């Protein structure tokens, strides 16, 4: 989070909590409340948010469905959207920790050479969170959705 | 038998013709004919 | 049409006095819950759409209904249901930030125990529609305002019942 | 400020600064206008802060004044005096910075043993500082003596 | 009109105005309203 | 007559659903002021045939139209038949209290109390003088016992407020 | 109110409310303590405003207290100075609702065929109101006397 | 825009434009720099828009650039992208003109009996200012995409 | 029927162009008098009819178009001229917050001037009424207003003659 | 390190789901405590050099059997080093006051205290006894700053105790 | 590490008095654009992979450099080159948050001149290179924002040149 990341930084100089990060914490803690009602309603829509982002892909990127493309068959189509159904997963973690610690320890740090080691091309996933931020924006307001969106335009930097 | 009805009410009505074009959904579709499902409209065009 | 502001001033008027300090308090608990009607109106109207088709699914489509025999077959029966389920949707946020069920009273629920008796629209069935949207508008608002949503879901679905 | 933590942190790990401190960033940077509602009325407050915590010292503890002491001399006195508006200036970049930063590479340093290479004492100084707080809290208003007081606080457990 | 009256405060409106000009302008009033002449037209029969 | 409890039986019986987590946490909160509820009610009906004697005469002395003849408060065939017509007021406020929601008030004091009072010539406009006169007061008594009061203890007597008087705006 | 005038607004058009209707309940709610504080000083000394208006208006209109006047004598008087009573009841209403049905409904409809039939000159009461603006004005502050007056320039235009 | 819909639904009732709307004309014509300053970003960047959703349609429906179908080499698919330059001058005309007024007057009214004539797909245009919509509010900070997008999202309504 | 908003819309929408630099300054002069206009529309709300008594004090009801063998003489023909100097009023301030003619344009000027020359009421007293009204307004709402007023008071001059 | 909301992130992400109704309310019931989470480590930090000063007076005006020449406090190249050494127990209990659990103080301070004192000689004893005597002096300037106090501020110094000494019973 | 307010703190110090009103005027505007620099700073990070592609395919590519004979014939010359690219925009972008170019100056433009002529690294494509990713940068970002990378990519040029 935010708040291990401030102590993390403390405990590095070895000096106490600052009158910096005692008021980043706490600017923190009381927006608590409004983030979780942003990340509710991402957890609340799941199954509209990838079966929209799920229409929205496979029609920018038709190599990926036609067959010898990896997501090939009724059993590999359904694995991309549950292979989907996870960066949302995590994106609702990250938006609760006010940070991308659960999304960089979870979610990011070994992809290029897992997709490398999958058959998948690595800029097609980083459409497709692009296009599953396209949905996540028409679902909240416009100030929670430059909020949100955020964590989902962190996730298209680790994929290219 | 009265009823104490308020300040302002709508009586909800039903289109006599085509079930969507009420003008309580669409305003922009009252001036439209109803179609077959109404009854007929009348309109003088010919002048002797 | 009562707004939670004008009750209380139709309320503090009938007596002939002024603002009481009483009748202040209670603007104040209507201000202080302000912001949470106006961000629930604001996150429906964007996809009040979206929430008519993700009701239609859970409940009402590929049963006896949209079959041959039902109600929502033939599609002049269909495109009527579809707006009709978003008039009580577009009357559940003006109710919302009315704070106050008199809308219902007046522009919603006069004719609907009758005309859709006069229809031949099964109540059973739009009665579990609005229970339906009730489960997908507090998961797309949130656990907060779903509860004062849920109010005025229920004066809808107990007045059709 | 806020800012040069997030350059320094984000240069070592080679990565962009992702949303956890652009969110961080932001929040800083809409409160100046609330910040600086605290930093002039320092300002042209200042000699009156300046010599009331002056006496406030004294009258606690005498002993820089007495014969034998630090500022027995005037021309101690009149470098002592100085000392108090310098740490008036720094104390309100640390205000308008909003971390520590300024508060740090400025007048807090290696202050612990290079007052022991001059004749003044460390715990004495400390208390200097401790009735300057007191001294500029009092004209402070009360909502936004909250805001300011972490910012003394720090000069005393750094100098102790 | 080809309708039922709307509610109370669309009644209330045509009942003072027979309590005052009359009948002649009660059928006036009905017709030179928008909504007559928007969904009817100017060259219609009107219809239910 | 129908409880906070089973007003909320038939808002989840028409639907022909179970109790769920919103259920178990909307009647928790019903609960934990029922202390609060019953406690109150005792001390409602301490002095509750003092209450309406004290409010009548703090009435009649705010509006004295209503004695000297004119309206209809005018001998003690009409001044005692209003201390009745008073004492119901009060005593339908402990039932509500006691059970949450306003649906006792609703279909037993409520309804035809607009079309009984204008088939007598007894004004509406001083009923809602009589009740605001005792719902601030209500209050008293229970803050003179030292029960907390506010969001409830006046549940009841604004909705004989709000639903008796004709709306102005 | 605010929201109950741009509700029946909303509905003619048969549409949900804008994002640049919202907002303006959202200003309304959150500016919700300042509009009760002006309330309080109409309804804490109106016994000083309709005394001075009431003079004012006798010296600004000296025909309504002569012989064969509607206010003539002590008793008729008392209800014209009662009426002033009424309509500064409905503008401490409207400035709490912000908007002009609470003002709208009770005291301007009917008000052209009210006072036609009590054989009062109506635009002298109207007048009355006039002068009840600027006693009202008097005792308020630089903004709210031009935000909660403006309801009070509705109304002489409401007569005539 | 928000003056004349204001000014007709107060000459319907022939009324003197009651002060609870008047409010409205207070925050629109004062707050018009924060629009107007949206339709410079759409203006100054109309060749990146349309050319990065130019391609971005044949991509989705590669009918239309296909022999056969309405846009064959240089000379159709120039109108082609001219005629969504058509509608990105038409969103910016909404978005200075507070709501949506102006773009029936010239964009939609009309825009079903047009495109059959013409022979092109009714909705392949509305993939068109879909595509539109997905860079142009990468380009908009979040509180004005919702502002944006709902002028955006009303001509997808308006040809599908 | 449209307000100086979309007029340099409609102005920018012919020949093709965008929202140019002098259009936007266009534009900016609109906004910064949008705090004088709408305070001289609340300033004229509530003296709308002392102005109309004021000007006709002023110009007409002492002559001989108020006297027998005029044409204000009676009063089916008083109440109408007092309709129209009312309503060329309540058309200005209309067309002053919008920010150009065309709402007088669309529903002043193409019908009241054949209306006149087809009636007999005479037209060169209704310019010397609308000239009592325009230094009366400019009296009333001040003179910092006033000078924008009296165009959209002349452009009913311009074209009533 | 691991914050009181990571805590919760991988109790929900080793079993895969979503944030339920449960993670709505827990979560809910740290940050309606955050206010006094901060607000009372600000003032842990007022006179945090001052209060391991008081401490230590405390201690060993109370335990002499550590300055005379016993166990390890004797010199002030112990002395001092036992300031320092309580000053860490100090400054960390800072950390997970603020981080809501104990994590920060799992994998920091508490592993490898066991190890490190008895490879010195240093009594784990007296150290649970620093702690003790700043368990209560931590809650001094709680409540002379006009913050709350309960289990959160008071939690953080006995996981200091219940684990890092040694199991009797 | 010179942030634009610690630049002024730095050059208030070095008189040793308090802050001015034309030192607050910095911080002020600096204060004033905080929300525009953090909006730019996300949309780069989602894009630092095509920003730096479309610079070096639109300027550098099928030229003299990448055909056989000079400078990026190699892959590992083309993964050096592909290096410092991403390393000017990243480094780019901390000037931009920052808004002063002290960053360039302590980070980037220490050895950089020296390393380039002693290497054989022609200077007058590299300057191209940053040039072109300008108005890609411009575009990416909205032309707001546009104007403000223009500071902060010729700031390299300057030196770099
Ligand atoms: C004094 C003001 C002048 C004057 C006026 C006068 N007016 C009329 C009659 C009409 N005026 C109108 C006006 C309008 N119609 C519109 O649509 C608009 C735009 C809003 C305006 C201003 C209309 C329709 C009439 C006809 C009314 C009717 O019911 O027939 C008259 C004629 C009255 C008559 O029958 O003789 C006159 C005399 N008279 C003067 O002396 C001044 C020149
Ligand atoms: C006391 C020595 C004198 C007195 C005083 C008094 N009476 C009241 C109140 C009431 N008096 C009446 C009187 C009548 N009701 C009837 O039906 C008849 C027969 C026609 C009579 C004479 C009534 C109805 C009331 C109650 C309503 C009211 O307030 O007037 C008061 C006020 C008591 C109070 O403060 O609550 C007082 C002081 N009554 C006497 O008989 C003596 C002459
Ligand atoms: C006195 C403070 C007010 C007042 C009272 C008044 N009431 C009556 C008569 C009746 N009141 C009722 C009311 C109820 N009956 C019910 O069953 C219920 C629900 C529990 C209510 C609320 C009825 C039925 C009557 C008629 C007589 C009867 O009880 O059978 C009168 C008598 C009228 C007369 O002059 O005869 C009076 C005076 N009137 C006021 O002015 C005060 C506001
Ligand atoms: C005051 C005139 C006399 C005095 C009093 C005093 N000392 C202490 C505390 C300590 N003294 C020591 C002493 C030493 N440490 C060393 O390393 C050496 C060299 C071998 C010496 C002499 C230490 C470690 C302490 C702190 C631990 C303790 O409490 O003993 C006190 C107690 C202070 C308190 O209450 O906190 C007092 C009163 N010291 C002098 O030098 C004078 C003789
Ligand atoms: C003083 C009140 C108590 C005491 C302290 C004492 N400690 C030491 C030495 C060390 N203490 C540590 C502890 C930590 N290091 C860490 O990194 C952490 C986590 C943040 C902890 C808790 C270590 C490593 C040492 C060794 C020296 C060093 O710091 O490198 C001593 C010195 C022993 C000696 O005589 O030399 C003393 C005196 N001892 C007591 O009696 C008190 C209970
Ligand atoms: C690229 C289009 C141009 C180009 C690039 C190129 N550079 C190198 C070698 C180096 N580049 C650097 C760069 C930096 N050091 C820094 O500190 C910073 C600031 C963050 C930068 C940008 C350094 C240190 C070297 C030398 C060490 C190394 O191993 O890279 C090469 C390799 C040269 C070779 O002969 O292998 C290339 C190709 N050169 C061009 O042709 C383009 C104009
Ligand atoms: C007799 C007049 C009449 C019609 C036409 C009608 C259509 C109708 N089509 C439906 C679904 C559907 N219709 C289709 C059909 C198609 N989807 C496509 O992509 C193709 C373009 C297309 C045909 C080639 C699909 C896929 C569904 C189910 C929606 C889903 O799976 O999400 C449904 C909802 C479920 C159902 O009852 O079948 C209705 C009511 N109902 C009627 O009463
Ligand atoms: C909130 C205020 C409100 C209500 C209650 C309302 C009801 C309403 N439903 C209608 C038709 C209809 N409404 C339905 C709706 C349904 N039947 C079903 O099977 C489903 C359970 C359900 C919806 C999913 C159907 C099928 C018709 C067509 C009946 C017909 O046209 O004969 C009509 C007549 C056509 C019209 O004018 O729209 C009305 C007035 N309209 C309103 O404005
Ligand atoms: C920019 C950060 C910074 C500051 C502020 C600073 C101050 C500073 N204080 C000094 C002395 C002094 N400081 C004190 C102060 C005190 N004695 C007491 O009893 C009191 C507790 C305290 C009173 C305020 C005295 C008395 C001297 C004169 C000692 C001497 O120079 O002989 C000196 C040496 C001589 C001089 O210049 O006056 C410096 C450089 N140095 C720095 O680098
Ligand atoms: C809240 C809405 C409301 C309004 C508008 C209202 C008007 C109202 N004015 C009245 C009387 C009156 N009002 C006046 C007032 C005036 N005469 C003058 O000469 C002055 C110029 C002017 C006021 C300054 C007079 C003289 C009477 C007595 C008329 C009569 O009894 O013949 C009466 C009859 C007695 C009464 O019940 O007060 C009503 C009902 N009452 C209301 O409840
Ligand atoms: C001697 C060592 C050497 C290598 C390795 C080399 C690679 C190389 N390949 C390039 C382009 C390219 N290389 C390819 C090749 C391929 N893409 C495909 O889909 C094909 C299957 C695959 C062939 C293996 C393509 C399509 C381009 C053009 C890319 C573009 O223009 O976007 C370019 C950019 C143009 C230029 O400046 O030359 C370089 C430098 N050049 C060299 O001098």
């Amino acid at each position: 989070s935010i708040v291990t990341k401030s102590i993390v930084n403390a405990d590095a100089e070895a000096r106490y909590l600052s009158p910096g990060e005692l008021d980043r914490i706490k600017s923190f803690v009381t927006s608590g409340e409004r983030r979780v009602r942003i990340a509710e309603t991402m957890t609340g829509a799941r199954e509209r948010i990838i079966k929209e982002a799920g229409n929205q892909l496979f029609q920018k990127r038709p190599d990926v469905v036609s067959p010898g493309g990896n997501a090939y068959g009724e059993e590999m189509t359904a694995t991309c959207l549950r292979d989907l159904d996870y960066y949302l997963r995590l994106i609702t973690y990250g938006i609760v920790a006010g940070d991308v610690t659960p999304i960089e320890e979870i979610g990011v740090v070994g992809v290029r050479e897992m997709y490398k080691s999958l058959g998948t091309p690595i800029e097609a996933v980083a459409e497709g969170v692009r296009a599953m931020k396209s949905v996540a924006t028409s679902l909240l307001s416009g100030e929670d959705a430059a909020e949100a969106g955020a964590y989902f335009d962190y996730l298209i930097g680790a994929m290219s | 038998r009265p009823a104490p009805f308020g300040k302002d009410t709508r009586r909800i009505l039903i289109h006599n013709g085509a079930g969507i074009d009420n003008q309580l959904s669409n305003p922009g579709a009252r001036g439209n004919a109803p179609g077959s499902l109404g009854p007929k409209v009348f309109k003088l065009d010919q002048l002797p | 049409m009562q707004d939670a502001i004008t009750s209380v001033i139709n309320s503090s008027d009938v007596q002939g006095k002024y603002l009481d300090a009483s009748a202040i308090q209670k603007l104040k608990a209507y201000f202080a819950t302000g912001e949470l009607r106006v961000r629930a109106a604001t996150t429906i109207s964007a996809n009040a759409a979206n929430i008519v088709k993700e009701a239609v699914a859970k409940s009402l489509l590929y049963s006896d209904i949209t079959r041959p025999g039902g109600n929502m077959y033939t599609t002049r029966r269909y495109a009527a249901c579809i707006r009709d389920l978003d008039y009580y949707l577009r009357y559940a946020t003006y109710a919302m930030l009315a704070g106050d069920p008199s809308i219902l009273d007046e522009r919603v629920l006069n004719g609907l125990k009758e005309t859709y008796n006069s229809l031949g629209v099964p109540i059973g069935a739009t009665v579990q529609a609005i229970q339906a949207m009730k489960e997908v508008t507090a998961g797309l608002v949130g656990a907060d305002a779903g509860k004062e949503m849920g109010i005025y879901f229920d004066y809808i679905c107990s007045g059709l019942s | 400020t806020v800012v040069s933590q997030v350059i320094l942190k984000a240069d070592d790990e080679l990565r962009y600064p992702t949303t956890g401190e652009l969110k961080n960033i932001s929040d800083f940077l809409k409160t100046g206008e609330q910040r600086l509602r605290i930093v002039d009325t320092l300002t042209e407050n200042e000699k009156k802060i300046v010599d009331r915590a002056s006496a406030q010292l004294w009258k606690k503890r005498p002993d820089f004044i007495a014969p034998g002491g630090n500022a027995a001399g005037q021309r101690e006195r009149s470098l002592c005096l100085r000392d108090y508006g310098w740490y008036l200036r720094v104390i309100t970049y640390g205000i308008l910075s909003g971390d520590k930063d300024p508060i740090e590479s400025i007048g807090l340093i290696g202050v612990k043993e290079m007052y022991n290479s001059l004749g003044v004492p460390m715990p004495g100084m400390v208390e200097a500082i401790r009735c300057l707080k007191e001294a500029s809290l009092a004209l402070l208003d009360d909502e936004d003596a909250k805001e300011a007081a972490p910012y003394f606080d720090f000069i005393i457990q750094a100098m102790s | 009109l080809g309708r039922p009256t709307y509610g109370r405060q669309e009644m209330n409106s045509y009942f003072d105005l027979c309590s005052k000009k009359g009948f002649y302008a009660l059928v006036d009033a009905i017709i030179d309203s928008v909504e007559y002449n928007e969904a009817f037209g100017e060259d219609t029969i009107p219809y239910e | 007559m129908r409880d906070a409890v089973t007003s909320l039986i038939k808002n989840y019986d028409i639907t022909g659903r179970y109790l769920d987590r919103d259920a178990i946490d909307s009647l928790k909160s019903y609960f934990v002021t029922g202390t609060a509820r019953v406690q109150a009610a005792a001390t409602i009906t301490a002095n509750a045939a003092e209450l309406v004697k004290q409010a009548a005469s703090q009435l009649f002395g705010d509006l004295p139209e209503l004695i000297r003849p004119g309206g209809n408060a005018y001998t003690t065939r009409r001044y005692a038949a209003c201390l009745r017509d008073m004492d119901y007021y009060l005593r339908y406020a402990t039932y509500a209290l006691v059970a949450g929601d306003t649906d006792v008030l609703d279909e037993r004091v409520l309804q035809g109390l607009r079309e009984t009072y204008n088939s007598l010539g007894v004004p509406i406009g001083p009923t809602v003088v009589g009740i605001g006169i005792l719902k601030d007061l209500a209050t008293e008594k229970v803050q003179a016992a030292g029960i907390e009061v506010g969001a409830y203890l006046e549940q009841p007597f604004d909705h004989l407020i709000s639903e008796l008087s004709e709306t102005d705006v």
